[PDB]
RNA sequence: AGUAGAAACAAGGG
RNA sequence: CCCUG
């Protein structure tokens, strides 16, 4: 006999058993050296996609810009960039049609925020880029770094404390003659070396990726386009709360309903006589075929009649992202074997420098991007790198969605679904099986109108009652979550009572959202019971293992009379159990201490003090 | 990572802080002869050096006071336990899917349980 | 009240980002103000050509096909230890120490033995200095016996640098670091060497490692706490459903396997966090408890470490290692590719044969890791959790379709077999136990050879495995573009002989289930 | 030598 | 010799 867990499935059905094809419990793969080379080929494809667009210079920063819109139609399968104006617009307004008073009252709610909101927003995120220093700071270092060489030149419009004010700052900025900065040293940088730097992305390779093989590149921005690409977030967020196919930004509790509800919607209703069938995909190359000008039409059609100031600020931020720079990292590294030497290319020096040294496919793409280089930064006027804008695209993929409903289609053929972003379903109701190719058909041919590819490798078609939606696999009603990684349910390191409290919390919200069941959890709460014995050495009282701490623990447990009542830091029983996941320690077992061993525990003046109780066991450890 | 931080921290002698009133209160020794407490002083303060030893010595040989407040402080905790202790449970129906505190234990993935709180 | 006026550089930068044709952003809202749909999606796609469409290629049980492997030289074994040849040495300690010295244990196991001998090299390794490796074994030897010879006895031992430990972790070979303007004209300066793995073919080893990781022992490898009394209903199943479990997967060796891991990894990293600059030396040891609830300790082996001055996530530390066993290597020699093993004792074993003298050989290995791979191996643990969830998951879909538990069906039933395996005769079907102990066995293998390529191959599998699950339920599959899946399947396929014996296993799974 | 895989570690500065 | 992981 040779054991095979794969001919399990002869039995059950794959659905039934799909945890098993998921190896999650090994170290996720890493990436060694710079991201020059992804960053490189990023560009390089982004560019190829866009071929046949316009070429012009830039009257500012002086860098060649490429625009494809409106461009030829697109005639292969290939990858496309030519997002047509008219079809863009022509789908928002039947979007608007079908959902009277939507964008009216997303302004409103976003005209709200903006009001209301303050700078301090700024400093939750993560590793932004910091121009001051040319690098990658946390939010709040780079933002008060900003805002002081903003007070060094006289800039106080930001000191009312609203986005907004900060925001116009930097448009005064922006416009500024020379720009001082100190670094004792000082530094002076002309028009052009301040706005190259503020339209600059930060660009690194992404670690920690599963279900790929190859590496990816990932880019950050800086600080003067962070409050304008939160303002267009907000809105994208109002305007998506109110449609019924947008799968954000909901949890994992709804998302069951949503499946349900629309395979019923697409099933009750048909007839005994009519075809129904289910396709699961992706979307190709998304990031890389999506022109912020796309975007900023449809800021303006969403945004008509409204305030002049309103506009502006909601469309800054578009025109930032089509004028954007990329810089291209950390460099390269050379070896001599022959004299057993290494050194470091940084990448400023790419530009100019011999090709020797490059092997082919680096030579190639130095030759190809050597024209858009400018002050150690390539231009990428074209697509969105890192996707900032994750849910306006899901808006528009949701438009395309609807725009198949039966009175558009004018045919026999009608479908609909459900997008998120990157991932799409759709079912397709036809009463033949020319009808559904037709239908298939016409949904390629339009999405292919607005630069939405999708991908004919990731994807397939089979008879509706079954499908997959972002790891979420129904069957015939029944719908299996497996979208989140379980994590690792060990001590924090803070307290004796603060990862008690921790570790239950993170039992049970696991439980709670990520659907863990009961045995599971019994499982997780005796290993990380055992991990917290293991690391504080708070054994138990009549447990035979031999430690520093083992006689006082001895003589605490013989002295007691209810053995019950002792906290598990004291050599007591674990209590814990599924139903009391959410009740603290302390409070748990306050009614079986004794009234001395409680009074000594909840000493208030024990020197060791100065969800969670205060108790004898909240202590600061040496730094 | 914190946490084999504190794994190494755990294992030193000292690794906990004090003030210096506790010097007062605590021996220096156990009764088998543990040292519990150093004279060394903590870098940039006042503190002192203690040993988890101290805490366990504390929680079992120390000063003792009334806990009658801590009930009445901490009532919302205390209602939660007392509601858990009188409620009633009730069978388990496996079907196609003061309560919602319980939430995670009364709903499933494919099950339901009764429940009726106590209060 | 608001006052946003876009200034003189912000419009010349905001004239040049509209669609082309049109001169000033005044005249883009213009025109998008006053737009009205009117028969400009129907247009264009009439202008379409016809070759932008997605025809549907029928699924049938004739269309698919066997998954292609590579070839090349067989695969060799690349775990931190040995797994299926592990021999141990193992002594008895009644008093329950909570972490003791680990030296001395080693030293007390070490004394037990009675029939070392001369060192010699049977199996070499092609590409290094073999001597070397005699050396340092003796040299560790020498350092034990050293021990007894001191006014204190020590907790750790930090090893002679030597010229063999020199070479063998692989002391002074990072080239000298430069600036670029010094050495820029060199005939031979060019950048490191961006290849791709070399390619090699699966071997019948993994095979038997996978089946013998399955079976069970004469030991208990785990210990578990304990939690409240059970009051509502679904915490009696719960327990019932964890207690089963755990009483059928207890005994099993990856039990054993998840242990020995989690040991050694926690001692090389805190060594290396510990003592930066010194070749520090490191048992393996490992506790059980027998049958008959007696304790027992048990020691594989050596690693010796040297400098760990590590910086970043992905920084590598050298070691050393070596290992006692009983299997001789001159049967499957290419498993043993990077190994020099010597033949070091003499052992006696008692069956029903009577008394039989075994050899008993040492496999020496200079071995790697980062601070990622050891943080993420001292937590194996978490292989028994993802086991458990799997077989639940099981029961409560099949709960679903019945509206009612069936964990008594599933477990206390002594029937409904599960087809596991794979025989010459047929298919081959087990309990429950057999899948419970295949699934963790599955899981600690998927912890113990982690790589890329198998998070490619599960992630571009998966949906063949539905589409083939779609066809066996008569639903009409279709595949707009099925070549490019198979392609993107097969491109993961290079090195790794765990990700070769998941396509193996896959092959047969397709061959039975269109039968 | 070894880890590892599209680029690096196999110690760096004074 | 010092500092840094
Ligand atoms: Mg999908």
């Amino acid at each position: 006999m040779d054991v095979n867990p794969t001919l399990l499935f002869l039995k059950v059905p794959v659905q039934n058993a799909i945890s098993t094809t998921f190896p999650y419990t090994g170290d996720p793969p890493y990436s060694h050296g710079t991201g020059t080379g992804y960053t490189m080929d990023t560009v390089n494809r982004t560019h190829k996609y866009s071929e046949k667009g316009k070429w012009t210079t830039n009257t500012e920063t002086g860098a060649p810009q490429l625009n494809p819109i409106d461009g030829p139609l697109p005639e292969d399968n290939e990858p496309s960039g030519y997002a047509q104006t008219d079809c863009v617009l022509e789908a928002m307004a039947f979007l608007e049609e079908s959902h009277p008073g939507i964008f009216e009252n997303s302004c409103l709610e976003t005209m709200e925020i903006v009001q209301q909101t303050r700078v301090d927003k700024l400093t939750q995120g993560r590793q932004t880029y910091d121009w001051t220093l040319n690098r990658n700071q946390p939010a709040a270092t780079a933002l008060a770094n900003t805002i002081e060489v903003f007070r060094s030149n006289g800039l106080t419009a930001n000191e009312s404390g609203r986005l907004i004010d900060f925001l116009k700052d930097v448009m005064d900025s922006m416009d500024k003659e020379e720009m001082e900065i100190t670094t004792k040293k000082k530094q002076r940088l002309n028009k052009r070396s301040y706005l190259i730097r503020a339209l600059t992305l930060n660009t690194m390779t992404k670690d920690a990726e599963r279900g790929k093989l190859k590496r990816r590149a990932i880019a950050t921005p800086g600080m003067q386009i962070r409050g304008f690409v939160y303002f267009v977030e907000a809105l994208a967020r109002s305007i998506c709360e109110k449609l019924e196919q947008s799968g954000l930004p909901v949890g994992g509790n709804e998302k069951k309903a949503k499946l349900a509800n629309v395979v019923r919607k697409m099933m009750t209703n048909s007839q005994d006589t009519e075809l129904s069938f289910t396709i699961t995909g992706d979307n190709t190359k998304w990031n890389e075929n999506q022109n912020p000008r796309m975007f900023l039409a449809m800021i303006t059609y969403i945004t008509r009649n409204q305030p002049e100031w309103f506009r502006n600020v909601l469309s800054i931020a578009p025109i930032m992202f089509s004028n954007k720079m990329a810089r291209l990292g950390k460099g390269y590294m050379f070896e001599s074997k022959s004299m057993k030497l290494r050194t470091q290319v940084p990448a400023e020096m790419l530009a100019n420098i011999d090709l020797k040294y490059f092997n082919k496919s680096t030579r190639e793409k130095i030759e190809k991007i050597r024209p858009l280089l400018i002050d150690g930064t390539a231009s990428l006027s074209p697509g969105m790198m890192m996707g900032m804008f994750n849910m306006l695209s899901t808006v528009l993929g949701v438009s395309i969605l609807n725009l198949g409903q039966k009175k558009y289609t004018k045919t026999t053929y009608w479908w609909d679904g459900l997008q998120s972003s990157d991932d799409f379903a759709l079912i397709v109701n036809a009463p033949n099986h020319e009808g559904i190719q037709a239908g298939v058909d016409r949904f390629y041919r339009t999405c292919k109108l607005v630069g939405i590819n999708m991908s004919k490798k990731k994807s397939y078609i089979n008879r509706t009652g079954t499908f997959e939606f972002t790891s979420f696999f129904y069957r015939y009603g029944f719908v299996a979550n497996f979208s989140m990684e379980l994590p690792s349910f060990g001590v924090s390191g803070i307290n004796e009572s603060a990862d008690m409290s921790v570790g239950v919390t993170v039992i049970k919200n696991n439980m709670i959202n990520n659907d863990l069941g009961p045995a599971t959890a019994q499982m997780a709460l005796q290993l990380f019971i055992k991990d917290y014995r293991y690391t504080y050495r708070c054994h138990r009282g009549d447990t035979q293992i031999q430690t520093r701490r083992a006689f006082e623990l001895k003589k605490l447990w013989e002295q007691t009379r209810s053995k019950a009542g002792l906290l598990v830091s004291d050599g007591g029983p674990n209590l814990y159990n599924i139903r009391n996941l959410h009740i603290p320690e302390v409070c748990l077992k306050w009614e079986l201490m004794d009234e001395d061993y409680q009074g000594r525990l909840c000493n208030p003046m024990n020197p060791f003090v100065s969800d969670a109780v205060a108790t004898t066991h909240s202590w600061i450890p040496k730094r | 990572n914190p946490a084999l931080r504190m794994k190494w921290m755990m294992a030193m002698k000292y690794p906990i802080t004090a003030d210096k009133r506790i010097m007062e209160m605590i021996p220096e020794r156990n009764e088998q002869g543990q040292t519990l407490w150093s004279k060394t002083n903590d870098a940039g303060s006042d503190r002192v050096m203690v040993s988890p030893l101290a805490v366990t010595w504390w929680n079992r040989n120390g000063p003792t006071t009334s806990t009658v407040h801590y009930p009445k402080v901490y009532k919302t905790y205390f209602e939660k336990v007392e509601r858990l202790k009188h409620g009633t449970f009730g069978p388990v129906h496996f079907r196609n899917q003061v309560y919602i505190e319980v939430l995670h234990l009364t709903q499933g993935t494919c099950w339901e349980q009764m429940y009726t709180p106590g209060g | 009240e608001e006052r946003f006026e876009i200034t003189g550089t912000m419009r010349r930068l905001a004239d040049q980002s509209l669609p082309p044709n049109f001169s000033s952003l005044e005249n883009f809202r213009a025109y998008v103000d006053g737009f009205e749909p009117n028969g400009c999606i129907e247009g264009k796609l009439s202008q379409m050509s016809k070759e932008v469409n997605a025809r549907i290629e029928p699924f049938l049980r004739t269309t698919p096909r066997p998954l292609r492997l590579p070839d090349g030289p067989p695969c060799s074994q690349r775990s931190k230890f040995l797994l299926m040849d592990a021999l141990a040495l193992s002594i008895e300690d009644p008093s329950h120490e909570g972490e003791g010295i680990p030296l001395y244990d080693a030293i007390k196991c070490m004394k037990t033995f009675f029939g070392w001998k001369e060192p010699n090299i049977i199996k070499p390794h092609e590409k290094g200095i073999n001597p070397n490796y005699l050396l340092t074994w003796k040299q560790v030897l020498a350092e034990l016996q050293d021990i007894e010879n001191e006014e204190k006895i020590p907790r750790t031992k930090n090893m002679k640098k030597t010229s063999q430990l020199k070479w063998a972790l692989g002391e002074n070979m990072a080239p000298e670091k430069v600036d670029f303007e010094d050495c820029k004209d060199v005939n031979d300066l060019k950048q490191y060497d961006s290849d791709e793995p070399e390619p090699r073919s699966l071997a019948c080893w993994i095979q038997s490692e996978f089946n013998k990781a399955c079976e069970l022992t004469d030991s208990s490898w785990v210990e578990l706490d304990e939690i409240g009394e059970d009051v509502a209903p679904i915490e009696h199943i719960a327990s019932m459903r964890r207690n089963y479990f755990t009483a059928e997967v207890s005994h099993c060796r990856a039990t054993e396997y998840i242990m020995k891991g989690v040991y050694i990894n926690t001692a090389l990293l805190n060594a290396s966090c510990a003592a930066m600059d010194d070749f520090q030396l490191i048992p393996m040891i490992s506790k059980r408890r027998t049958k008959e609830g007696r304790r027992k300790t048990n020691l594989y082996g050596f690693i010796i470490k040297g400098r760990s001055h590590l910086r970043n996530d992905t920084d590598v530390v050298n070691f050393v290692s070596m290992e006692f066993s009983l299997t001789d290597p001159r049967l499957e020699p290419h498993k043993w590719e990077k190994y020099c093993v010597l033949e070091i004792g003499d052992m006696l074993l008692r069956t029903a044969v009577g008394q039989v003298s075994r050899p008993m050989f040492l496999y020496v290995r200079t071995n790697g890791t980062s601070k990622i791979k050891m943080k993420w191996g001292m937590e194996m643990r978490r292989c028994l959790l993802q086991s458990l969830q799997q077989i639940e998951s099981m029961i409560e879909a099949e709960s679903s379709v019945k509206e009612k538990d069936l964990t008594k069906e599933f477990f206390e039933n002594k029937s409904e077999t599960w087809p596991i395996g794979e025989s010459p005769k047929g298919v081959e079907e087990g309990s429950i136990g057999k899948v419970c102990r295949t699934l963790l066995a599955k899981s600690v293998f998927n912890s113990l050879y982690a790589s890329p390529q198998l998070e490619g191959f599960s992630a571009e599998s998966r949906k063949l495995l539905l589409i083939v699950q779609a066809l066996r339920d008569n639903l009409e599959p279709g595949t707009f573009d099925l070549e490019g899946l198979y392609e993107a399947i097969e491109e993961c396929l290079i090195n790794d002989p765990w990700v070769l014996l998941n396509a193996s296993w896959f092959n047969s799974f397709l061959t039975h289930a269109l039968r």
